[PDB]
């Protein structure tokens, strides 16, 4: 844990290109990133950048989820809903409202979606975070929350 | 020329393989270690399991 | 449920066997006033001889 | 032991035998070399 | 006695199920003949597989030259039931495929060679390498 | 096999595994002050760690503690109707399944950086353990040993001068 | 190729299932809770896809006796059950040995159990 | 692949990384990082530990492993007529089929001989735990001879 | 003392007769740290350890001959082992009451020598490693009687109480 | 072209290390956490824990560090080279200081 | 990429790997030619 030499304090041509440098890593934000002038300004943005690259690889891997979860589980899961224990095919249960399942398979196919859906997007869910990598932004020592300034980015001159 | 079989090693089945007759020779050795001169094969070494399982490791 | 499992068997008859005081085996790291108790272990170990 | 005797020296070929030996034993102390 | 009758009861039911498993296709017991159906189901197919084999070697057999077709009907019987008989000889079949080059190559020998003194050599030659009645020393003399 | 093998809240089959109690009353045997700034650390990773997993366990032992109040009222599903009895039951079996999984130790990182770390920060910990925590330290240090951990504090130390603090159960040597 | 396998939808994922009749076969010589069942979900799906009144109203009868009886043998079940699941709850906390060797620091709040504002608590000064 | 050889790759201690020697006791990590750069990069040690080195070495694993892959290659050569008939010889086939067969074997058993004899000779050998006591290299000295070892490879490679 | 080293069997032959010198290794111990904590327990352990076990096998021993006899005063003897014997031609009433009193008392000595095996191991093996280091001061844990221990001094008298000239 | 010339710069002037790293190398390694990366190291002369004088002490920590100045560059380094590694020197081999990068 | 880990895997730094990396990308292209090039004859 040693320390550095500490420079004498900047002449007035050291301050400008300081200013210099500052200005034009101010012009380099996108408009449409909505990060306040701080401190940590840069360090949030750098993070923001790094958090944005994660979410579309998980998105990519969750839709990817979604297509291997298609045919592998939750269909033959939905095999599971053509008879009941008994032999007997599958038939209506109501609970409260006796709806009319007039068409073909209503009834089956209804049941069958009720626990299909959520099973397929809590699998999708499950493969997204298995697969996706979040190493570029983990930070065990939270080391990465240090103070980058403007100048200290560009040099000018 | 004749030496690319050394190149077919990157395949995973070319190493169980070679695992394979590797351990049978192993359970061999140790069968015989009753005979003088032959060290057999120590389990509780560090460095004879690590270059056993290593060996392919990291292959390119 | 398939792999090794520590065991559970202990010394359950002498009495007082697990209050341990300090010694060079546990680097005397503890709570500060825990000194007096380490003198009651000690009287209670002379006790049971 | 007398069967284990007459099997491990007959049933198998000489060659496996010269194998064994050459495999095991180390090529300075060999005595074919 | 409880245990050996529980016993011979898992048995029983055991040995039903093993015979239904293997028997199913004699009778109608089965609801709509299903099992029985299966196993000639099953037959088809087999059948179905050996045809078609067959039907494959037919088109080869229309493909290639007609110079070729005996060697491939060789090769074809070997593929077939030779390899699976211990009585026959691998190294007969080869020598009855190379005694068939030896007779194809001096069939292209025919085809207008023009080599004055190599149609001789090459037909003693090939006269005595698949043992005819012609001699060796017969060549040996001639040349 | 996963792609998050980094993680700190992560862990192998074969890392320090500790369940969450034990957790806790390792917790209950230690002073930050003692520990260097990296410790504190490591501490603090694992709090967030564990407390998300204390909060999400019940969740997890939900499934069988729901199945088996299903297999105690008997083979009929009254869904919206046998509420009552199947929520008694709930109340009182996924407790229990709760008690297996919270005595279960689960390996993590974490886990193996704090115990079996070989700065003072480790050598402070498993002697706190071993001092304030002899039952915990039992099971602890015959985990680690058969992990092929060599510390002066193992009960099973071949390589000591002084008798065992314990009741070194039977292993393989 | 992958349309075969990943498009073309399978056969039984479209029509209705059959009755299932290997479960109706060999039958166990009892009026047991699994051969209720097998007759109550038989008749209720028969009135669930029959237009044939008379034998649906038949099957309604039936079908009213069946549920009283699966009552009773649920009741059954869930007595046996549910007295094993108490009586060895008893037995477990009868021969589990408790820990009470947990902390009492949460008992024990010495700034109130001996007031430390003593004194001071009134309005002195 | 067939453009490159790869028979070092797996032989002589090439495998050797810092992952052998992050587990390993000081002794051990003595051996592999000896036993290493010996079979590697020789230059590091003197002229005559070299000689007892490769001496050490060839009577258990190189000329060993020669004969092993020549009695494989040879049990591939019980017949090298192979395909042959009174009517036809085939010379080019049979020379062909050898060329397939007996290099495949002398790798079998090459590779077999390596992978039962080499552990034991690491840890279970006098004279490399003498040299690497006389030498006691570091993990510095390994870091280097790894990086010689990978540009000798590259510049045979380009030869 | 001179630099003899031991080493724990690691055979099954050698560790089956090698656990019949557990006791006697803990004379050796009772004898050489007979204060020594962790001694005195595992002592105090497998005393009670034992007693406990045999009372266990002389009840079923007992309960089990017990049984055999009233039971076999009605002709109900349990078809247990064969009649007669193979060699001696005895019964099996009595190779029923031999086993059901060994048999108890062979699986009594078993789970002892199990409990207690690795336990000892280390045990000695701390002596032998103090020995060959020339250790023959006690242990740490070592807990003297009365007559050995140190009194405490009770009179301390605190220094003059004197203004500080800063 | 490049890749030729970069394969002839590669053989010609490619030689192994040819000796053991000597013990002021290796604790001049252990050492080179000391370094400091983008900003000079503000060096503090403790004379109770480095010893000598302040003068002398700030001359060798230039020369070890800011000069920039390899171990294998010192001249009592180069001696226990050119010692410790006679028998190879021996036999015409000659030994390399610095290592190829 | 790939050959860039691989090759720091062993002893190397990231600088020096891609001068090295290129090198054997260059080398393995021009046996693909090669081989390309016996195709075409053959
Ligand atoms: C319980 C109480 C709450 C407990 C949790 C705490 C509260 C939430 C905290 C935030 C969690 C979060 O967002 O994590 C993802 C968060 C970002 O997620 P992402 O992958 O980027 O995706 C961004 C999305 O906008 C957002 O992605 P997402 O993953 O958050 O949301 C999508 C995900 C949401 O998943 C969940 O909600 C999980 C549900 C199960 C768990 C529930 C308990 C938790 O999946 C779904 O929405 C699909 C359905 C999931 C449920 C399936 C069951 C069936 C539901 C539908 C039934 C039928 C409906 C009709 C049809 O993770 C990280 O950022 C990782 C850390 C990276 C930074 C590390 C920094 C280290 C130090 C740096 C120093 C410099
Ligand atoms: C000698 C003293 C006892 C007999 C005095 C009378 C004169 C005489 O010899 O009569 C033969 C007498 C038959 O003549 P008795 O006059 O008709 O019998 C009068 C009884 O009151 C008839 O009533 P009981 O037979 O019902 O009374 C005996 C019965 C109920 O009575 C009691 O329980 C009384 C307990 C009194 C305890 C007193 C303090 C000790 O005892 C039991 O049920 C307990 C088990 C007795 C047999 C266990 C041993 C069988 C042989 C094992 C051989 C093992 C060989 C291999 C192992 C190595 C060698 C050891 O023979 C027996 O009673 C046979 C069993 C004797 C058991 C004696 C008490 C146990 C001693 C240790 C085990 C031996």
């Amino acid at each position: 844990g040693f320390e550095t030499v500490v420079p004498a304090p900047p002449t007035r041509d050291d301050e400008l290109r300081m200013i210099k440098a500052t200005e034009e890593q101010f012009l380099q934000q996108p408009r449409y990133k909505l990060y306040m002038n701080e401190a940590h300004r840069i360090a949030k943005m750098n993070h923001g950048d790094r958090h944005n690259n994660i979410r579309a690889h998980f998105w990519s891997n969750f839709a990817l989820g979604l297509l291997i979860t298609g045919p592998i589980f939750i269909i033959p899961f939905g095999k599971a809903f053509r008879n009941l224990r008994s032999g007997v095919p599958y038939y209506f249960r109501p609970k409260y409202v006796f709806t009319q399942k007039n068409q073909y398979n209503q009834d089956r196919n209804w049941g069958a979606m009720k626990k299909q859906i959520p099973l397929w997007l809590g699998l999708s869910t499950a493969y997204a975070y298995w697969f996706t990598d979040f190493s570029i932004n983990d930070d065990e020592w939270l080391e990465k929350g240090k103070v980058i300034y403007p100048h200290q980015t560009i040099k000018v001159l | 020329p004749l030496k690319f079989w050394w190149g077919l090693n990157k395949f995973e089945t070319i190493q169980g393989i070679h695992s394979i007759l590797g351990n049978a020779a192993d359970l061999v050795v140790s069968t015989l270690s009753f005979i003088p001169g032959v060290q057999g094969r120590n389990n509780a070494s560090y460095i004879e399991n690590s270059i056993r399982v290593t060996r392919f490791r990291g292959f390119d | 449920l398939f792999d090794f499992n520590p065991s559970s068997i202990k010394f359950e008859k002498y009495p007082f066997y697990y209050w341990i005081n300090s010694s060079q085996l546990t680097e005397f790291n503890q709570y500060r006033k825990f000194v007096i108790r380490d003198s009651i272990i000690y009287s209670l170990n002379n006790y049971i001889i | 032991s007398l069967i284990n005797s007459k099997r491990f020296g007959k049933i198998f070929y000489y060659f496996l035998k010269y194998y064994i030996y050459d495999w095991v034993i180390s090529r300075s102390v060999k005595d074919l070399k | 006695m409880a245990i050996r009758n529980f016993v011979f009861k898992i048995s029983n039911q055991i040995q039903n199920l093993a015979a239904k498993r293997s028997l199913a296709y004699l009778n109608q017991i089965d609801s709509q003949s299903v099992p029985s159906r299966a196993t000639i189901n099953m037959k088809d197919q087999v059948t179905q597989m050996q045809r078609e084999i067959d039907n494959m070697a037919n088109v080869i057999r229309a493909q290639i030259p007609d110079e070729d077709r005996a060697e491939f009907e060789i090769l074809k019987k070997y593929y077939v039931t030779g390899q699976h008989d211990s009585l026959v000889d691998p190294q007969d079949v080869l020598l009855q495929l190379d005694r068939i080059q030896v007779l194809k190559n001096l069939k292209m020998i025919e085809l207008n060679e023009e080599a004055y003194d190599p149609e001789l050599v090459r037909l003693e030659k090939l006269k005595a390498r698949v043992l005819l009645e012609e001699e060796g020393a017969l060549l040996e003399y001639a040349h | 096999m996963d792609n998050n093998y980094h993680f700190w809240g992560n862990g192998d089959r074969q890392d320090v595994s500790l369940s969450y109690e034990d957790y806790y009353s390792i917790l209950d045997c230690l002073l930050d002050e003692k520990l260097s700034p990296q410790g504190l650390m490591k501490f603090k990773n694992l709090h967030e760690v564990s407390m998300y997993g204390v909060s999400y366990v019940p969740l997890y032992c939900f499934p069988v503690a729901y199945g088996i109040s299903h297999m105690l009222t008997g083979k009929v599903r009254r869904g919206h109707s046998g509420y009552r009895n199947l929520f008694s039951l709930m109340s009182v079996v996924l407790p229990f399944t709760c008690w297996y999984a919270y005595t279960t130790p689960i390996p993590r990182r974490l886990y193996t950086e704090i115990i079996c770390s070989n700065n003072a920060d480790g050598a402070y910990v498993r002697n706190r353990i071993k001092q304030q925590k002899p039952g915990i330290w039992r099971k602890l240090s015959q985990q680690l040993y058969n992990k092929n951990f060599r510390f002066p504090e193992l009960n099973q130390d071949l390589t000591a001068t002084e008798f065992p603090l314990d009741y070194v159960a039977p292993h393989k040597f | 190729m992958i349309w075969k396998y990943l498009q073309r939808t399978n056969r039984g994922n479209i029509i209705q299932a059959g009755l299932q009749h290997r479960k109706f076969e060999n039958l166990p010589f009892k009026q047991n809770f699994d051969n209720l069942t097998k007759a109550y979900d038989l008749r209720m799906w028969y009135i669930s896809n029959s237009p044939h009144e008379a034998k649906n109203l038949e099957y309604v009868n039936e079908l009213e006796a069946l549920h009283n009886e699966l009552n009773y043998q649920n009741s059954r079940q869930f007595l046996f059950r549910t007295v094993s699941f108490l009586l060895g709850w008893a037995l477990f906390y009868q021969f589990y040995e408790l820990p009470k060797t947990y902390d009492w620091q949460d008992t024990q709040e010495p700034k109130h159990q001996v007031p430390a504002y003593g004194d001071l608590e009134e309005g002195g000064d | 692949f067939l453009f490159y050889n790869q028979q070092h790759k797996t032989r002589n201690g090439y495998f050797i990384n810092h992952d052998n020697l992050m587990l390993a006791s000081l002794e051990e990590r003595k051996k592999l990082i000896f036993y290493f750069i010996a079979n590697q990069v020789p230059e590091k040690l003197d002229p005559v530990d070299r000689v007892k080195f490769n001496e050490e070495l060839s009577d258990n694993l190189s000329t060993k492993a020669r004969l092993i892959g020549s009695l494989t290659g040879l049990i591939g050569l019980v017949g090298f007529p192979y395909i042959s008939t009174r009517i036809y010889s085939r010379p080019v086939l049979n020379i062909g089929l050898s060329l397939l067969i007996c290099p495949f074997l002398y790798y079998v058993g090459n590779q077999l001989t390596y992978s039962v004899w080499e552990p034991k000779f690491i840890a279970n050998n006098n004279t490399v735990c003498e040299l690497s006591k006389k030498y006691n290299f570091t993990v510095f000295d390994f870091a280097q001879a790894k990086k010689e070892a990978h540009l000798k490879a590259l510049r045979t490679e380009l030869v | 003392y001179e630099g003899l080293k031991y080493e724990t069997p690691k055979t099954f032959f050698g560790r089956f007769l090698n656990q019949f010198n557990i006791d006697a290794k803990l004379d050796t111990l009772s004898k050489f740290y007979t204060y020594q904590k962790t001694i005195r327990a595992t002592q105090a352990e497998l005393q009670e350890d034992r007693k406990s076990y045999l009372t266990n096998s002389l009840l079923f021993t007992a309960v089990s001959w017990f049984s055999i006899y009233q039971f076999a005063r009605k002709g109900a003897v349990l078809p247990v082992l064969r009649e007669y014997g193979r060699y001696f031609g005895t019964h099996r009433l009595f190779r029923q009451y031999l086993h059901t009193l060994v048999l108890p008392l062979l699986y009594t000595e078993y789970a002892l020598n199990q409990k207690y095996y690795t336990h000892m191991e280390h045990l000695w093996t701390v002596h032998v490693n103090r020995l060959n280091q020339k250790i023959l001061e006690d242990p740490l844990y070592t807990f003297y009687p009365q007559e050995l221990n140190v009194p405490k001094h009770n009179i301390i008298v605190p220094t003059i109480f004197r203004d500080t000239p800063q | 072209t490049y890749y030729s010339t970069n394969k002839e710069a590669l053989i010609q002037n490619f030689e192994p290390l040819n000796r053991k790293f000597t013990e002021e190398e290796v604790e001049q390694f252990l050492r080179n956490e000391g370094r400091s990366q983008e900003e000079k190291r503000n060096w503090i002369y403790n004379p109770h824990i480095h010893g000598s004088t302040e003068g002398e002490w700030k001359a060798d920590i230039h020369e070890k560090f800011d000069s920039g100045k390899a171990p294998w560059e010192r001249e009592h380094v180069k001696a226990k080279i050119l010692e410790t590694n006679k028998a190879k020197i021996d036999a015409g081999e000659e030994i390399q200081l610095k290592p190829f990068k | 990429g790939s050959c860039l880990l691989i090759f720091i895997q062993l002893v190397f730094s990231g600088i020096v790997v891609l001068l090295l990396d290129d090198m054997l990308n260059k080398g393995y292209g021009l046996g693909s030619g090669i081989s390309l090039f016996i195709a075409t004859n053959i």
